[PDB]
RNA sequence: GAGGGUGCUUGUACACCCAUAGGGUGAGGUUAAGAAUUACACUCACUAAGUGUGAACAACACAUACAACUUGUGGGAUAUACGCU
């Protein structure tokens, strides 16, 4: 059924000259938008030194495993309760 | 004060008024309103506790029954709510072992040697304060080490690297010293609070998120941890079995 | 634009919890001795973020009237200041973090001498 | 490698060194143990740091760049680390 309700591009008389086109302006845009989430999180890896060393870890664990608190908490000592307010 | 070391100690307007035993009468305790109350200077007076769940009810009813000892005490009206500074004689009760509470002691990953007995909890050090004397030692080895390679030579190699081999060589004596001290803070703990038995997991999982990190103080035999918390058990009298 | 959230904030920041970290390391170190050699690497910052952050308030000061004077500002006002020392009493951060008061009582002696008057509103 | 000493004070960096200085110790009180001995975030205190001259752990001379340089005293207040429940 997908297959059958898909038409072919060749119904299209010289559907190379006006359709199946993009844009530049989009693309550099959407690189422009990655550069800023970059940006922003260099800003906070900048930042995190500056915490205390265990809120420090808990947040590089969670940055190299992720938001675990399970596996987390047992790793650490702590429940599950105390690492989820800790975090 | 004669010798003029400290000044005349003032008061102002906020100090607690002091009040001592003969104020307050008929110390017992309410369940149908669930207030402790009293009577202090022919005016009745029941407590607001509010959601006190810290150690505050129990030594409130523990003074009520008469086995706590209560001394001059003070009265404060910090922001309107009244409030009361009781200050309490308690005798201390000989702390002696009761072999039926059990003592969790668990490696970590920054937070080293983790104790768990009921609902109380301590930490035997942290990560960077073990690592902080492992790093200046290391540092201070390559630089010296730098130093003495390039330093004058034709006096002897012994005079050359004495201090390169004793800057290695002291890093033991530091983590038998840091293995000691953390094991005299878990027996510490075990006394403290008359745990009898006290068991150190294994805990050692597969993968997961471990495998990965090295633990701080590694497995449960790095130096002899193991048999410094052995050896130091019975010395206490704790029953340190196996986990 | 005098000033970054960088060299002001975050290094008074950093120094604090430099401190912090002092303070948690020496609760296991040399012990027996007393307590005055255990707080000793805690003795170290005694005035060390209050020089920093004095320092660079008397960078600063000096800029904005450096600034004024050399555009012949004969008036200096402070805007919304009012505002803002109210928010800040209502908070925590902004009080131990943003020395206002400071500032504001280096830059009424500096204005004060080279004549400019500060307004505050 | 932090952190430091001299380079007027502060900040940055800088040359020269010290730096397991978050250490190496000494004394007093106290505690525990049969003893050795351990212990105290109990108290007090000592110990490292440029070049040359100089017998010298005496003294003296010399020793980088930019910016700033109104502080001191006290009170009120908050928070951090530690100890107890």
């Amino acid at each position: 059924k997908f297959h059958k309700k898909v038409n072919s591009l060749e119904d299209y008389d010289n559907y190379q000259d006006y359709m199946v086109g993009y844009d530049p302006v989009n693309d550099s845009e959407n690189l422009d938008e990655q550069e800023s989430t970059q940006k922003s999180f260099d800003h906070i890896k900048s930042i995190l030194p500056l915490l205390n060393a265990d809120k420090r870890h808990l947040i590089e664990l969670c940055l190299k495993y992720g938001f675990q608190y399970k596996a987390i908490s047992k790793v650490m000592g702590k429940g599950i309760h105390e690492t989820s307010r800790e975090i | 004060y004669w010798k003029g070391e400290r000044s005349l100690p003032n008061f102002k307007k906020d100090m607690a008024f002091p009040f001592g035993l003969q104020g307050i009468s008929r110390l017992v305790y309410d369940e149908e309103k669930k207030a402790f109350c009293f009577r202090l200077y022919r005016v009745p007076f029941k407590t607001y506790l509010g959601k006190d769940f810290t150690d505050k009810r129990m030594l409130l009813e523990r003074l009520v029954k008469g086995d706590v000892k209560l001394c001059a005490s003070n009265i404060q009206l910090n922001g309107g709510k009244i409030f009361w500074l009781a200050v309490f004689e308690i005798e201390k009760e000989k702390h002696s072992l009761k072999p039926e509470v059990i003592a969790e002691a668990s490696l970590s990953l920054e937070y080293p040697i983790v104790v768990k007995t009921g609902k109380n909890r301590l930490t035997i050090g942290t990560k960077e304060e073990f690592l902080y004397r492992r790093l200046a030692i290391q540092a201070a080895r390559r630089r010296t080490q730098v130093g003495a390679t390039y330093s004058r030579s034709g006096k002897g190699k012994k005079r050359k690297l004495k201090a390169v081999d004793k800057y290695h060589k002291t890093e033991s004596n530091y983590v038998a010293h840091r293995i000691h001290v953390y094991s005299r803070k878990l027996i510490d703990f075990c006394i403290k609070h008359q745990a009898g038995t006290l068991i150190l997991m294994n805990q050692e999982d597969k993968v997961g998120i471990a495998k990965e990190e090295e633990f701080v103080l590694r497995n449960w035999s790095y130096y002899e941890l193991m048999t410094k918390i052995k050896y130091k058990a019975e010395k206490a009298g704790i029953e340190l079995i196996i986990g």
